């Protein structure tokens, strides 16, 4: 669903899908090749 | 014709074969996907 994001300051606009990549344990966000926001981990719950 | 026939031919091998003999076309499809990705890299500078 198109929505607001606020992840610790890290604000967007957009979906959220499952991703099917691996991730780090200490990772806060990860950037594409515009390096922007593209993939948020939560902090409380831990989905990519 | 069978001068021809064989010249026809031989472009047919030539082509299928060398890669940069079509550099001509090769050079209008990389100079312009590497315009739009300068676009996307000049995204992340901060301009000072």
């Amino acid at each position: 669903k198109c929505v607001n994001f606020n992840f610790n300051g890290l604000k967007g606009t957009g979906v959220l899908t499952e991703s099917n990549k691996k991730f780090l344990p200490f990772q806060q966000f990860g950037r594409d090749i515009a390096d922007t926001t593209d993939a948020v981990r939560d902090p409380q719950t831990l989905e990519i | 014709a069978n001068q021809f026939n064989s010249a026809i031919g031989k472009i047919q091998d030539s082509l299928s074969s060398t890669a940069s003999a079509l550099g001509k076309l090769q050079d209008v499809v990389n100079h312009n996907a590497q315009a739009l990705n300068t676009l996307v890299k000049q995204l992340s500078s901060k301009f000072g």
